[PDB]
């Protein structure tokens, strides 16, 4: 039934498999809902999603500067189409910081971990997170421990120094008396894109996010 | 009295040989710049490059023109055709010549148009023509509404296409030369076309003691015929 | 920072605005450009590519038929052939030429024109009919005689298929009044008019009937401007 | 009845009449309402309306990129004057990849179509989508057939090189409590406008999309 | 031209909505739209702005568009030759300049609303011809510079 | 980007502003200017 | 093959192609057979007689263990009609 | 100030954009590259 056609494909130049263009595009890493826990809060990572894992485990070694895009979205439930224009903040914690608990927590106002202040009805915030790695480049595969201890014997593949950072978003506005729902999409952009040692292409379905076991089909 | 002689054929004409290039273009062949980011051709100047006529046409008082569409035309017809059945991508140009036989005391003008990607319609209906009707092989197609060119366009306005006038007491003779005429470098024979060359009887053919039909002879021949290489050595 | 001050229409969109834009595709490299032959650069050079007229006005033709004005030997000398309006937007034998299509396009246009007739009868048919020039508010001619006492050719068919008129200068818009509803439409500049000077002879196997067909096209010098909507199909209503 | 008046037309140059003129005028290419299909679908084509469509058929060859810009307006239904300041979402689809089927599936975060966000209240979106042709130049006119297998012989005058896209928009906002009707301008504006072998203006009426039928009148 | 739109409410909190307008130009040779909805509105050939109520007012440039070289403020002529232009002494159709037509693209919301619509018209790049004596009475109508008493 | 802040009167719509805006017929080659005589450059011509 | 995994990541492909055979037999194990390639557009070959009509090595495996075929082209894409929802695919670009 | 107009798509948030954005850590220092062992910089050596 499919109709066998064909085309002259004339086409010349390399500078669009460039690595820089082939992992160089924003793509959304994460989509939460929180109704007005109470806040949004998730560990940067690349692995959220089977596409771009499988993308960036093409190579053992990537180097990257982190560009983040927070797109917030409001609907409202029971009785006017007015959306409040609320304020939001979103908080970047490095690894060496601790991660605010609730939504008056102290550490909203660290004053080191870097905040965005941004409101709904305005443009996305967006924010460029350096290389923050201790190592030279971020280690797609590790094959070792954390350390010797029985504890870390049960984290194998996980290596401390690969992990990216926390952002933590909230809303600034008390609650208001209407009853809202806040969607919050990141959207992560690499810049400067260095990668080593390509690898085979994963072929079998995931069967988790940090052990790279693999199942039937 | 001069002769158009292509490889092993030779036409005798009328010593009005005025030819018209289309879009004032040599067919000429594929640039080599243009063919390093496709798969190279070869050129097979074979019999390929000869006059092919087909069968003469009759001309009547009540004939609304006849068309012929390359490289369908032919696509079943010598070697050319047995090229176009053996490769899978081609590029050529054209050379139609289209003659008539008439005493004095005969009148009518016909319209030698070549008509490019001539997307043939129909009347009064939705559907699409099928692949009987405009597939016509050797024979030719026959227009029903020649005022709208069977496609809803002006035979008025067709003057712009690349044509020429063949008026019984003036001449007999038309010729066009067809350059490659598409947006791909090369392209495939057997299910698209890139003219359409067209007879339409602008004015009827009239006599009083003539014979009352007149045969038109049409003659085309491949100019630069390229089609992709069958023998590069896989070593 | 740089101090910026918003102006009158900042968040407008007008449609015929010409700003650069955000490209969709930075790292596409689209497919080379390959030689094409008949390109175009101007339009005008669709107006001076030659058309055929619809010369025949005798109500009741159709198709083919309004491209030819038939000359018999029932045709006596002398009779009026055609007449063809030089005015491109109202009905008549110039508007099926491409000049008058591309031109429905726009709303002014100056310049010369082209004008060619052919002979399609038999070789030893032969006859003298007259063609005449009538400038922009001049009267027809009704007769041979008005017609050879103004800018004429004495056209012997017979002799040559082929003869050629160059009108020197048309011109025309669209006029609308300021505080009226009458409409208000371009007056006529000139007339190209056909009359017979000696009847149509013929040998006796010759057909007794013979045409004329017409071409027509501008000069280099023609002109357009202040493009507009073409009316030629319209029927739409509510934008659909 | 008619005024028979006359004017001295003075005038002067060529440079009205370029094709790049000519065809460079942003034209409105679709129309589209939908109340909250539940989305906006559209392949981008130049035949949708006649004006446009006798215009681009003209030439046999076209070359062009293409700048849309998307003119959403609100209307709320039974009660206050207030348009939800929604977020709009309109992502380009090319031709080689798949379309979405609801509001919310999955290739709506698909990181290789083109997407845009823009809100209700902000100015019309507008982005540019280069020649993405496979041949050198659209075909207006395609004497031929897709291919050999019956199915193909039933699609005269369809060359599959010549489809430009998809073009789908929605509301990311969840569906709010009060009802209203999005209505969809799309406006094309061809740029680096290239044309050849000019051809015979229409003069006959439509009979459909894809076929060039001609009918009476 | 500059175009400043205001819009009142009726009957009822006091939150005016944010509507889209439309302001087309459309040149003495071109239809003008007869309803809201008609096709005029997408001509793609008369130049259109799209605004919304809340934003800076619109503002566009239209060209010395006159058929002459300038502007005729005086016209002591007819139109032509027909007892109809007999009537229309000095109207010289020569002189019009177009007509602006502006709605709401957002259909019809549920409130009831008025909009008022104010032109600004600041000419550019001036030149006059033959100075004239003033006006020095009452005009009588808009196109035949009658007077009458006072 | 230009990092940018706003002024007061920003938005606004002074009528005596002087500012270029945008060309409604950005192609329209208007008609020639033909010389006709009695020119005004200055009022004050006209109270002499 | 991971050029068929890398190019899934894209649309449009053109290019040449290389392709390497190794027989893993044993030492003294010897004979002949023929490998052939068929342009695109043209016939698979049924037979023997067929290959040996078209472009083809006559490989002895006894001597040597490795051959090595050079693809002239090979291009593709993905399609899809304006107006109708039937399903369209490449057609092939021949045989090995 | 210098006197600008907003264009359409003024705020909006295309996937595709090229644009610089403002540094969250300004003076982080990373840490240094070292050299790696088969780098690749074009994903045409893949298929090769």
């Amino acid at each position: 039934e499919a109709i066998q056609t064909r085309a002259v494909i004339n086409q010349h130049g390399t500078s669009e498999t460039l690595v820089e263009n082939f992992l160089g595009r924003a793509a959304l890493v994460m989509m939460k809902d929180f109704e007005y826990q109470n806040f949004f809060k998730w560990t940067i990572n690349t692995r959220s999603y089977v596409q771009l894992r499988r993308k960036f485990e093409l190579f053992t070694y990537i180097r990257f500067d982190s560009e983040i895009t927070i797109v917030p979205t409001i609907r409202l439930y029971t009785s006017y189409s007015g959306l409040p224009n609320l304020t939001l903040q979103a908080m970047f914690v490095p690894v060496g910081a601790p991660t605010p608990k609730s939504q008056d927590s102290y550490e909203w106002q660290s004053a080191c971990n870097p905040s965005v202040f941004f409101k709904i009805d305005d443009p996305p915030a967006r924010m460029t997170i350096p290389f923050m790695c201790i190592n030279s480049a971020y280690g797609m595969f590790y094959d070792g421990f954390a350390g010797f201890e029985k504890t870390a014997n049960g984290l194998y593949g996980i290596n401390p120094a690969n992990t990216m950072g926390n952002l933590c978003i909230r809303v600034v506005n008390a609650y208001q008396p209407v009853q809202y729902t806040i969607t919050i999409r990141i959207y992560l952009k690499p810049k400067h894109i260095k990668a080593w040692v390509p690898r085979p292409p994963r072929t079998m379905p995931y069967m988790s996010i940090a052990n790279t076991n693999y199942t039937g089909h | 009295v001069l002769q158009l002689k292509l490889g092993n054929s030779a036409i005798v004409t009328q010593e009005a040989a005025n030819m018209c290039c289309a879009y004032g273009e040599w067919p000429s062949y594929l640039p080599d710049n243009e063919a390093t980011a496709i798969d190279k051709p070869t050129q097979p100047e074979t019999s390929t490059d000869r006059f092919y006529t087909l069968k003469s046409v009759k001309w009547e008082g009540t004939s609304t023109g006849w068309w012929w569409k390359l490289p369908d035309a032919l696509n079943q017809t010598g070697m050319f055709g047995q090229n176009v059945q053996y490769h899978y991508l081609y590029r050529s140009g054209f050379l139609c010549h289209v003659q008539c036989n008439a005493t004095k005391f005969h009148q009518g003008a016909l319209l030698v148009v070549a008509i490019p990607e001539h997307q043939l319609g129909k009347y009064n209906t939705g559907t699409s023509a099928s692949f009987d009707d405009v597939m016509k092989g050797k024979t030719g197609g026959v227009f029903t509404h020649p005022y709208v060119l069977d496609d809803g366009t002006s035979l008025a306005c067709s003057l712009i296409f690349p044509h020429q006038w063949i008026n019984l007491r003036t001449n007999n003779s038309a010729t066009i030369m067809l350059p490659w005429m598409n947006c791909a470098p090369m392209d495939f024979a057997l299910r698209h076309n890139q003219w359409t060359l067209a007879i339409i009887p602008v004015v009827p053919l009239n006599t009083s003691g003539g014979t009352t039909m007149v045969p038109i002879t049409v003659s085309i021949a491949p100019m630069c015929c390229e089609f992709n290489g069958l023998r590069n050595a896989i070593t | 920072g740089v101090p910026t001050y918003l102006l009158p229409g900042s968040s407008q969109f007008m449609t015929t605005d010409d700003h650069s834009s955000a490209p969709a595709f930075p790292d596409f490299s689209p497919t080379p450009e390959i030689h094409i032959p008949g390109r175009v650069h101007n339009m005008l050079e669709l107006v001076q590519v030659e058309s055929m007229m619809e010369i025949n006005n005798v109500a009741g033709s159709s198709g083919m038929e309004r491209l030819r004005v038939e000359i018999s030997v029932q045709t006596d000398m002398d009779a009026l052939l055609f007449n063809i309006p030089l005015d491109i937007q109202l009905d008549g034998p110039l508007r099926s030429t491409l000049l008058a299509n591309i031109a429905r396009y726009y709303t002014h246009w100056s310049g010369s024109m082209e004008m060619t007739f052919m002979f399609c009868g038999s070789f030893m048919a032969t006859g003298k009919v007259i063609l005449c020039y009538t400038p922009p508010g001049g009267s027809c001619p009704t007769d041979r005689e008005s017609a050879m006492l103004g800018t004429h050719i004495v056209w012997d068919f017979g002799l040559q298929s082929s003869i050629t008129l160059v009108i020197p200068w048309i011109s025309g818009s669209h006029f609308r009044m300021f505080n009226s509803d009458a409409k208000s439409i371009n007056a006529n500049v000139g007339y190209v008019t056909c009359f017979m000077q000696t009847n149509l002879i013929v040998p006796k196997e010759a057909a007794t009937s013979t045409y004329i067909i017409g071409f027509a096209a501008a000069k280099n010098d023609f002109s357009l401007r202040l493009m507009r909507d073409s009316p030629d199909i319209g029927q739409s209503q509510q934008l659909e």
